């Protein structure tokens, strides 16, 4: 099931960068066994949200040998046992033996090949660890997001460790991370905020039970059986005839939650991809250098 | 009696199924059966207790 | 639609009305029916 | 199985079938340490008359 | 066929001469930036450097067998404590069992579970062993016996765990079912009370695809105790004022104070209603943590024979994701 | 050691109560029937009673179908020692081989034999369930052709 | 592994009609490597949320093969994810190249192929692309809650719809979502100079009905707000909660399409290749 | 490690697992386990 890319000749010098990525990622559209370099291809400048959103309509591939006709590719969904395949990890921090890598796009900082003789570019997705990544993406918009208010726009607590060494985590203004993640974190933050008002609508007594008695209380009951204390969600107020212009059905607009919600988390990876069997090599492969791996 | 059924056999049917590293073989073999006698053709009595 | 030669001739002279549900399908019925004695059949008069 | 006339709709096309079906039923209970409703789906021969 | 991991590493936890093969191994992560975690991660009013601390007093080193993790929790037979105490060859031993235990029980006291700090790998065949320095190698997918151990007694081997750790489930729960293939997996089991906490591991087979529920009802003291008194040593303020209930009577209002947008720093827009959402106290999520667990594999038998032990039959190594049970 | 006692169903007894026969091809064969003439006797009354006309009937019995089933696991050492996948050139590994091969052999000897005493069993199973009981059947037998 | 289902004798009424069930997939309950066709069967329609929260507590199966004696079929997920099988679409939207698929109870009932000789009907699921399963778990939750083409709810069942919901979303309420709570109109002031920043906001959005009814104070400084900070934490929660609030409801998408050489998208009612996950 | 050759034949067909009281171990595999072939033995090599 083994794919190869034609290669509109472009140049040497080039040709060498080209080769240089024999370990990334690409994502194809169909299996065919053939394809053009021009299909696989993203404006390295480019919204996130809509990029994490297409890896899903899409087949993750891996680069393997590249000659100066083609290169041949080897996808990772559909596949016979699983077989063995090298990586070059790309992320920010190197990751270990026996984990689940996830691909999330370029959050940070942007790297792009620019192969100016063809006059396109290209994406390589992050490489991360799963627990790693799942918090990284809360990083940068909880980063985002205290910037937004106008607040205290440092604390000097923006860092992430991967086995020992310090990470920085870049400045948020390199490439366009003002701009091109300004979708996520609205997205994510108007979602979270609505939930809660929605809760707080259906429950209107939620916060003003005991501070530390009455709360709990009514969480372990909920989670236990049946008792609910009654309707514990009070029946909301009647609504008005759908032509009066203040109009608000509650109940509608958490069906629009849910489904939202719903969407919102299935584009967001961390649904592990591949995990690293590394054998006969050193334990912890540092960013920059293959891996061994077995598709999942 | 003489010929109470009339019955059929097939052929042994196997399914050589390998399954962690040692074979797990699965013998199977169907037949048939039917009664060929107008009117009732068995009885039991039911003797002790 | 009876068979033509059997194979083996039954011997219990038994009643066989009574044993009604003793089998699947069975239809009775005094003589001359004039439904044995019509031929029937369905046939496929070419293949292109 | 007195209250429920359900067979009666199962209708009745000889009295030897009736008799054939007494020592041809399907066990209703279970063999635990109390008597359930039996999963219909084994099926186990047992008589009543 | 199935594949394999080996990983060089220090003889510390896992021993790999003292045990015969199949026995689950687990992968430590590195300790510094669970230390560093901490420091952000401890909840208000406890203690925000005591897993540094307790890290310090146990002074890479990288696996741990779960026979020996299971010694340094709550539930134990005391036979497999005597075993792994007069049967590890190596020095300091039970002071390391019991510093151990120190650690993970700080972990949970610092909402740093461990869950967050053990991946599992497979059950170990092989072994080469330097002074104080070994290579242990176990399987990652595939079935257990599709390897070849170089013991020349048995080749093959089985999966061991240790029989006073197993809970089962379906006859547990009298689901009324009839064994066949079930999956398998291994649950961890908090407890928090501050300075009087503790952790139970299990192992735990079924025919159930998704816990949730199962283990919610399983836990249920665990979940009850733990909502109530894991709020403690939090400042909670007074009575909750009557501005911190949501009014929800001016939704469909036709007739209110409104304001469009475009006006909203400080104009003549005084008129609308305050509402205050005072949380500062109340149970978090984490703190109603209670269990979490991760599939193992799928299993045809379980029995039991002997120190008690419960072979496994048949063992496919299928390694899943973490998963929190807090509800 | 322990010596299996095979069995043979056309030795036993049980044989004179059914007409077995091979049929190679029954998984191909869908529902499967076998018919029945029958024509019954008259006599000739006379008085008020009005004459009868001869009867005649025909009728169709379906088969019944039905399979059994028995595991034969081998292990995976003897498998790589009989095929010489894991052999070696030694004095102790044919020492081995011989070992596994004989113990398959006891082994087939034992699952291919179960379906002899399977039939005899089938046998049973099939005859219980038709014969209705006697006490509910002798008195029937005196009141036919009056069930009218 | 290969699950052996054993048939009854059959009238050749509905056997030919259960000769065309080739590519459908049945829930057992045990994996077994027998098991008899009785034993795999479900009563006929009703409660389509009860059906929905009982095809989580059984995995599924996708049969093969059906001869006048035995019927095969293939346990779905139990160890493999490349196991390339094919299956009929009977949901009415025609599922496309690419995506996965869903399992989700049929509605309106009408989809049993009733056996009378057997006295027992089967009601295969449909099979729906995932955006527009979730949707349909969306509709179907929210009418549940409603009651304190379509069929009406049971109030046994339902009530767990709502519990398992209500806890999901309670627990998003942290000390810290309070501080994102704070911005709401310095959100809509964001969704005005820009376009984008307004299209994210939906149009009966229940939030902006909110930031233009009621002001809230400046939050309150939480407990040690120099060591620790919690706007982080409550979004690490959220992320965590909603990559799994989906599943919680429906069901985890079972497979996805793969197709070599065919039309990239497969009509209702036609088998397509597939690869599960 | 069980016997290469047996002395005498057994007589008795008896189910053996309601019985294992009289024995002293009692060791039932299901079909052909895969740890009675693996033979190891010790060694002295050579003496001086």
């Amino acid at each position: 099931m083994e794919v190869d890319i034609a290669l509109p000749t472009l140049s040497p010098g080039d040709l060498s960068a080209l080769q240089r990525c024999e370990g990334r990622v690409v994502f194809l559209e169909t299996l065919r066994r053939h394809a053009t370099l021009r299909e696989v291809a993203l404006p390295c400048g480019g919204d996130v949200l809509a990029a994490m959103a297409a890896y899903r309509r899409r087949f993750a591939a891996v680069i393997t040998r590249v000659t100066p006709h083609r290169m041949l590719a080897t996808p990772l969904g559909v596949g016979g046992r699983g077989q063995s395949l090298v990586l070059q990890n790309t992320g920010p921090f190197d990751l270990t033996n026996g984990d689940h890598v996830c691909l999330v796009p370029p959050l940070l900082g942007d790297e792009c090949l620019r192969l100016t003789s063809a006059n396109l570019e290209l994406r390589f997705p992050m490489t991360l660890p799963l627990a790693q990544a799942r918090e990284l993406t809360a990083r940068v918009v909880a980063r985002a997001a205290e910037t937004l208010r106008g607040g205290a726009p440092a604390r000097g607590a923006d860092v992430v460790f991967s086995n020992g060494r310090r990470y920085q985590l870049p400045p948020p203004h390199r490439d366009n991370a003002e701009a091109a993640t300004r979708s996520l974190v609205l997205n994510m933050i108007f979602l979270l905020n609505e939930g809660a008002v929605i809760l707080l609508s259906l429950i209107p007594n939620l916060l003003t039970l005991g501070a530390q008695d009455g709360y709990a209380n009514a969480v372990i009951q909920l989670g236990s059986a049946t008792r609910e204390l009654g309707q514990l969600v009070r029946q909301p107020p009647p609504p008005l005839p759908q032509d009066h212009a203040r109009r608000f059905c509650v109940f509608e607009a958490l069906e629009a939650w849910i489904a939202s919600a719903s969407r919102l988390g299935d584009t967001l990876g961390t649904r592990p991809v591949a995990r690293v069997c590394i054998f006969d090599g050193p334990p912890t492969v540092p960013p920059g250098e293959k891996a061994a791996v077995v598709e999942v | 009696e003489k010929a109470s059924e009339s019955y059929f056999m097939g052929q042994m049917q196997v399914a050589r199924t390998e399954s962690g590293g040692g074979l797990h073989l699965q013998l199977t073999q169907p037949r048939a059966n039917v009664d060929l006698g107008v009117g009732f053709t068995a009885a039991y009595a039911a003797a002790a207790l | 639609r009876p068979a033509i030669l059997p194979s083996g001739q039954i011997l219990s002279n038994i009643e066989v009305h009574s044993h009604r549900a003793l089998f699947d399908i069975f239809k009775r019925f005094r003589s001359d029916d004039n439904n044995l004695y019509g031929a029937e059949f369905d046939a496929l008069l070419g293949t292109y | 199985k007195f209250f429920t006339p359900a067979e009666a709709v199962a209708k009745s096309r000889g009295l030897a079938r009736l008799i054939a079906d007494t020592g041809a039923a399907a066990s209703p209970t279970s063999n635990g340490e109390y008597q359930f409703k039996r999963p219909v789906g084994a099926g186990e021969l047992v008589e009543d008359p | 066929r199935a594949r394999l991991i080996r990983q060089v590493t220090l003889a510390d936890f896992c021993e790999p001469q003292a045990e015969r093969p199949g026995l689950v191994v687990l992968a430590l992560r590195h300790p510094a930036d669970l230390a560093g975690a901490a420091y952000a991660a401890t909840p208000p009013g406890k203690n925000h450097r005591d897993l540094e601390e307790a890290w310090l007093a146990l002074d890479r080193a990288s696996v741990v067998s779960l026979n020996f993790l299971v010694a340094a929790a709550e539930n134990a037979d005391d036979a497999l404590r005597a075993h792994v105490t007069t049967n590890y060859r190596d020095r300091r031993t039970a002071a390391r069992l019991e510093r151990f235990a120190t650690v993970l029980r700080a972990m949970i006291r610092s909402h740093v579970f461990p869950h967050r700090a053990l991946h599992v790998l497979g059950g170990l065949l092989g072994h080469v062993t330097q002074d104080r320095l070994a290579s242990v190698t176990c399987v990652a997918r595939g079935d257990q016996e599709a390897a070849r151990t170089n013991d020349m007694a048995a080749r093959r081997s089985q999966v061991h765990v240790p029989a006073c750790a197993l809970m089962d489930v379906d006859r547990e729960l009298r689901l009324g079912g009839d064994d066949g293939l079930r999956f398998a997996y291994l649950v961890f089991v908090y407890t928090q009370r501050h300075r009087r906490e503790a952790l139970r591991v299990h192992v735990a087979v079924s025919r159930l695809p998704e816990l949730g529920d199962a283990l919610s009802f399983l836990l249920a003291g665990t979940r009850v105790d733990n909502a109530i008194h894991g709020t403690d040593e939090a400042d909670a303020p007074a009575a909750p004022a009557a501005a911190a209930a949501f009014p929800a009577y001016l939704f469909n209002d036709p007739r209110s104070a409104r304001c469009p947008t475009g006006r909203l720093n400080t104009p003549a827009a005084e008129a609308l209603p305050v509402w205050a959402p005072d949380m500062r106290g109340r149970a978090t999520r984490n703190s109603c943590m209670y269990a979490a667990y991760v599939r193992l594999g799928t299993v045809e038998r379980v029995v039991r024979r002997a120190l008690p032990l419960a072979h496994m039959e048949r063992f496919t190594w299928d390694v899943g994701a973490w998963e929190e049970c807090f509800f | 050691c322990s010596t299996l006692s095979l069995v043979r169903f056309l030795e036993l007894g049980l044989s004179v109560a059914c007409v077995c026969t091979k049929f190679p091809e029954l998984s191909y064969v869908a529902e499967g029937t076998i018919q029945f003439e029958v024509q019954q006797p008259m006599i000739a009354r006379d008085g008020p009673h009005p004459a009868d006309q001869p009867v005649h009937n025909y009728m169709i019995k379906r088969l019944d179908r039905r399979s059994l089933n028995a595991a034969f696991s081998i292990a995976v050492e003897a498998l790589g020692l009989i095929s010489g996948e894991n052999l070696d050139g030694t004095h102790i590994s044919s020492a081995m081989r011989l070992r596994a091969i004989q113990q398959l052999a006891r082994n087939v000897q034992a699952v291919l034999d179960s379906f002899e005493r399977g039939t005899a069993d089938q046998m049973l199973r099939v005859l219980m369930e038709k014969a209705p009981p006697l006490s509910l059947l002798a008195p029937f037998t005196l009141y036919e052709g009056r069930l009218a």
